[PDB]
RNA sequence: GCGGAUUUAGCUCAGUUGGGAGAGCGCCAGACUGAAGAUCUGGAGGUCCUGUGUUCGAUCCACAGAAUUCGCACCA
RNA sequence: UUCUAG
RNA sequence: GAGCCGGUAGCGGGCGUGGAUCCCUGGAUGUCCGAAUGGGGGAACCCGGCCGGCGGGAACGCCGGUCACCGCGCUUUUGCGCGGGGGGAACCUGGGGAACUGAAACAUCUCAGUACCCAGAGGAGAGGAAAGAGAAAUCGACUCCCUGAGUAGCGGCGAGCG
RNA sequence: GUGGUUCGUGGAGCCAUGGGGGAAUCUGGGCGGACCACCGCCUAAGGCUAAGUACUCCGGGUGACCGAUAGCGCACCAGU
RNA sequence: GCGAGCUAGCCCUGGCCAGGGUGAAGCUGGGGUGAGACCCAGUGGAGGCCCGAACCGGUGGGGGAUGCAAACCCCUCGGAU
RNA sequence: GCGAAUGCCGGCAUGAGUAACGAUAAAGAGGGUGAGAAUCCCUCUCGCCGUAAGCCCAAGGGUUCCUACGCAAUGGUCGUCAGCGUAGGGUUAGGCGGGACCUAAGGUGAAGCCGAAAGGCGUAGCCGAAGGGCAGCCGGUUAAUAUUCCGGCCCUUCCCGCAGGUGCGAUGGGGGGACGCUCUAGGCUAGGGGGACCGGAGCCAUGGACGAGCCCGGCCAGAAGCGCAGGGUGGGAGGUAGGCAAAUCCGCCUCCCAACAAGCUCUGCGUGGUGGGGAAGCCCGUACGGGUGACAACCCCCCGAAGCCAGGGAGCCAAGAAAAGCCUCUAAGCACAACCUGCGGGAACCCGUACCGCAAACCGACACAGGUGGGCGGGUGCAAGAGCACUCAGGCGCGCGGGAGAACCCUCGCCAAGGAACUCUGCAAGUUGGCCCCGUAACUUCGGGAGAAGGGGUGCUCCCUGGGGUGAUGAGCCCCGGGGAGCCGCAGUGAACAGGCUCUGGCGACUGUUUACCAAAAACACAGCUCUCUGCGAACUCGUAAGAGGAGGUAUAGGGAGCGACGCUUGCCCGGUGCCGGAAGGUCAAGGGGAGGGGUGCAAGCCCCGAACCGAAGCCCCGGUGAACGGCGGCCGUAACUAUAACGGUCCUAAGGUAGCGAAAUUCCUUGUCGGGUAAGUUCCGACCUGCACGAAAAGCGUAACGACCGGAGCGCUGUCUCGGCGAGGGACCCGGUGAAAUUGAACUGGCCGUGAAGAUGCGGCCUACCCGUGGCAGGACGAAAAGACCCCGUGGAGCUUUACUGCAGCCUGGUGUUGGCUCUUGGUCGCGGCGCGGCUGGGGGCCUAACCCUCGGAUGGGGGGACAGCGCUUGGCGGGCAGUUUGACUGGGGCG
């Protein structure tokens, strides 16, 4: 319903709770309310899993427990991830419902390697973290447009193309 | 037919009104022009 | 009707001191083989378009003409 | 490599 | 110096040589807008603290005055007291700054540092006692008029600029 | 690397500066047009400075200047 | 310098589509097999879906040409959650 | 010193007493006033609305509104009429709307951030609305106002007092107001309908009936008290590793009461009690009638919302805005005076209202059949319905009236007999048009093509029968069959609104969207495919540097693109070009860096030219590259009794067209040749296929459904046509009233055959030839419109294009700067193939790091990168993205030549 809400938790000792399922239409991502300890929410990111019954979290500690996520430093290798945590702390750095996240594929000092979910591959840094677990949109493609546009329906834009126009209109065009 | 004209009490007003004209650079500028080269009124005074 | 190029021993093609002419695939004779064929052995052969001109001498340098392939024939 | 029918 | 309540000549009423109309200059009022500046805003409207009479408050309580924008100095203390800003036909310097058109094209060039826009000083700014000019060991502030000179000279050495 | 200057890249300086190196306090330090010797001038890298020239909104004067389609377009409940 | 009370857009915020028709996901029940696939029947009510007013349009013909009008009148037509 | 510039300005004639009265929703009659009335006032027939030609709220316009006087001009005629003139007068609110409240977009904007200056952005706060919020309603009352004025009934906020009560006491917090769409239960006013059931004013004329007969109405609003009706939340303790920066709030975990319980916000009764109440109505206009007094009446059953309770419930996906009130509390003061309550007195503003308002008062310059947003929109009939025909309330007759009825244009109605042959074309029109039953083909992505195609039904009468709402169900109402019998007309959706169908082909799939005043299409758009730039502080787009966008997106993503469902299938070539990679080698800018020369120099010196070598991208050179640009051979021979061909011979190219298709909308020789369709068919449609010049990605062959697309054919049917011929309404014509307009030197303007500058009323010869007019018919006056758009000419202009010229924007790039340390290293060089050293100086590899930047993540500290780079200066390069110029003459037309 036309908002944001969390991405990047940085306050642990904390307890994860899988809040519910809230798959969510605005970003690819399907989250579910995150039930933390004092009572304080978040609609949390939607890396596909950990049930309805929430039940996780994270922290400077560990538990790979699927979902969940820590610094790089703290991960193991030929791990599965997204929570992205390209820079130290700018929270997710990558894998927006882009399930097949990085693969912490091999690590060195400072400097911990990744599959770049996307196509391509090199390293992050230190404490920088990443949540490991899949995303959850359900291979969130495919699925016919029949008869209509769904486009339009898009809210999304029929800023429509063109092309071969008659004239000589706009930037490289 | 829709012409051109329905004016806009709310508009036209607005859109133009004395204040404007001066908060501009430009609008003040021929405004004063107007004012002596001219004489005469002004828009909002319209 | 105009502009470019081409008309060489059966066929596709090469040659700008021009002064003395070939290449690959045909055609006849001799070998290989019981036999043809492919394949090794030698030769026979042309107005370098028709008719002229410059020049010592040119078909390769030049001016007309017939036949050849291609372009041009668009504006109202 | 090929070489008709009786 | 003896007539007047403006252009209105008209009705109805009135001031005046114990110096009216009007001519001057300095006044006190100067409602609302406009830099506006207390706050808001489609100008000429609608909203707020302090003082204020106290005011009809017939045995019941309000306008008026006021006040305060913001960038400037700095007696800094908790900052109290001075300047600004908005104008303005034309003219002035700085800041920025163009094609036409000429060259019988047009890229150099020209129109020009013009036209315009911007800022800002003034009643005038501009500028102004020289590491200047030139060469007779000569001259001396800056400016402006004539002259120097359409010369010395700049240049697809062309139009021109000069 | 641009300016202004008569100088349009030129034998091309002075003054002014966009970037980078970054001297001297009087035998110092620019200058008289590449540069160099000698001569001659001047003393910077802060500031103020009325008067002599420009301009008419304003007021006056004067006209081989006009007369209502001329003059400012507008001689009077016109920049309406 | 002047303009989106022209028009093309885009942001924000309301209003509006008379009636009717077609009948997919589903859920209920029944159906030979292990469960099922899957069938059928009921319910059900989607779709830039159909038939059509207002409303949006303006092909196809008619008039009009110093018109009613610097684009309009007439018959006709498409769209119609 | 002026005809004279389609000259400017002013007047003034033309056509011309012809053309027009702004919708073909018509009028006509009696009286009245007045100088004078088709055009005014009263009255009586008549026509048009009626989803409007209704009242209403707005926005816009602002006295246009009323009343008494008046018509000079505006009213396209009048005019005593006016939305025209002058004069006077009219619209009042604690509760309606705007503010004294709230914010999203957006706009402003102290701080902050960047510009040559003007300026740009912009936090918080503020501006900003029929979005949020907020305390009333019905009747009366003037010439106009009214939810404001009357009155009857219903309230709210602030203040002072006292009375009672309780930790009150911020807006900081928390809920909280808060919402999408499609759909639907339960209940109820609005609204409608039957009542012969109640009240009352008169009737019946006519044949008939005084009868459940005709005609009016039988309602509107309300303290709470109160039962149908739902509508929203649960209730205690404790822990609060403690949040929502600070504690009791709410958020989160645990144990008990965890219902149809109790809770708190709209409709019915009602009913306090008020009003209205028509038909009156004695005084009074018995008539511009009604102002105002009987009595009224005051009731039942029926239908029933597309938004009334309500923030419903159910489904769905594209998954639905922020600040007043309520409770928690710090600062803080009350805490015998702070807030809640109760009663009594006291206070309540600023500006908006008239009338118009699907419009002569609003935009179109005009009383212009153009547009302009919301509210039920009365009924009867038709399956339903703001569609339709008639009409209710209210509105109006278009502001020019008579009179003839000729041609002729308009709009409309009809036909025999034929029934498209008319013609480019069934363009038009006419067929057909509504609901029910029966019945439905090729093909299919099985949804559809079906309303397909093709029939048949419908009216009013009586009979017996079955159903769902009807509080049981018993004058009441509805959906409905049923089947039987029967009546009438040419006809029985009787009128009115209402597909012609079919057979085929081509393109584009489809609903679409678009060139406002020609073109709605095979054009774009697409859902869908493929290459593809991009790792974030993205890449591209605006921007002078900030910055926004992107995106609080993050490779199932964001941008660039050529096609454009789906199916089947996209082959061959990287020699040139763009690009991606390579960077060893050539080149080459600025630059370092020295041989050497030069000028002046008595001399130390003092300026230049300077070159060997080191030196950047770029370009050259190697490769990879096709849903990147682009391209994808020629002729001679041969079984072929006749023809490419199965094969063979070759010269050039990068290979040298493949699968599908084919005279297609790419085929001019052509109406190509064969076939079908026909009385003949240069359109079609099938097939060949020597494809003048298809072809897979600006796709290629096909493809159900789909199209106001285009073309081909058949039935059905009709004046489209064989000529039509009749008619109805409207101008045109005659009358009265009004009364333009472009063009025009001027003119009393005949035919001829000749002529002239070669297409003459005006010149020659001749022949007909009285003067004027009106209703017409087009030929000539080279008629009107417009100083040709087609043409060429001006070394005119303006837009797009690429290997045109140049230059800039941006991008890549060497050295240089605020860009600091530490170490690992190889190269040059001159000196003393060499090695040792030496100054010189060049290359480069590393965490760091103190600039710089970024970073943040809750503070100024940490973190990341880091000598980058941003960024400044010079270098060089790409560079049609853009900016500015240019691209000759001749020419027996411009060009090509």
């Amino acid at each position: 319903q036309y908002r944001i809400i969390d991405f990047k938790r940085d306050k642990d000792g904390i307890p994860g709770r899988v809040a519910t399922i809230e798959y969510d239409p605005n970003r690819s991502a399907n989250i579910a309310l995150i039930n933390y300890a004092d009572g304080e929410k978040r609609y949390i990111i939607a890396p596909k899993n950990l049930k309805v019954g929430m039940e996780i979290m994270s922290g400077p500690d560990a538990d790979i427990k699927i979902g969940n996520a820590l610094p790089l430093e703290n991960i193991p290798v030929g791990t599965l991830v997204h929570n992205i945590e390209l820079k130290p702390g700018r929270g997710g750095q990558l894998v927006r419902a882009a399930g097949t996240s990085a693969q912490v594929l091999g690590k060195e000092g400072k400097y911990v390697i990744v599959r770049l979910a996307s196509g391509e591959v090199r390293m992050i840094l230190g404490k920088c973290r990443a949540t490991v677990g899949e995303v959850g949109n359900g291979g969130r493609t495919d699925k016919p447009f029949v008869k209509a546009g769904n486009k339009h329906h898009k809210m999304k834009a029929p800023n429509v193309r063109g092309v071969a126009m008659n004239a000589v209109d706009h930037p490289f065009g | 037919m829709k012409r051109t004209y329905q004016p806009n009490n709310r508009k036209r007003a607005k859109t133009h009104g004395f204040r404007a004209r001066m908060k501009t650079k430009s609008g003040r500028n021929i405004l004063a022009r107007r004012r002596a080269k001219g004489r005469h009124q002004l828009t909002v005074s319209d």
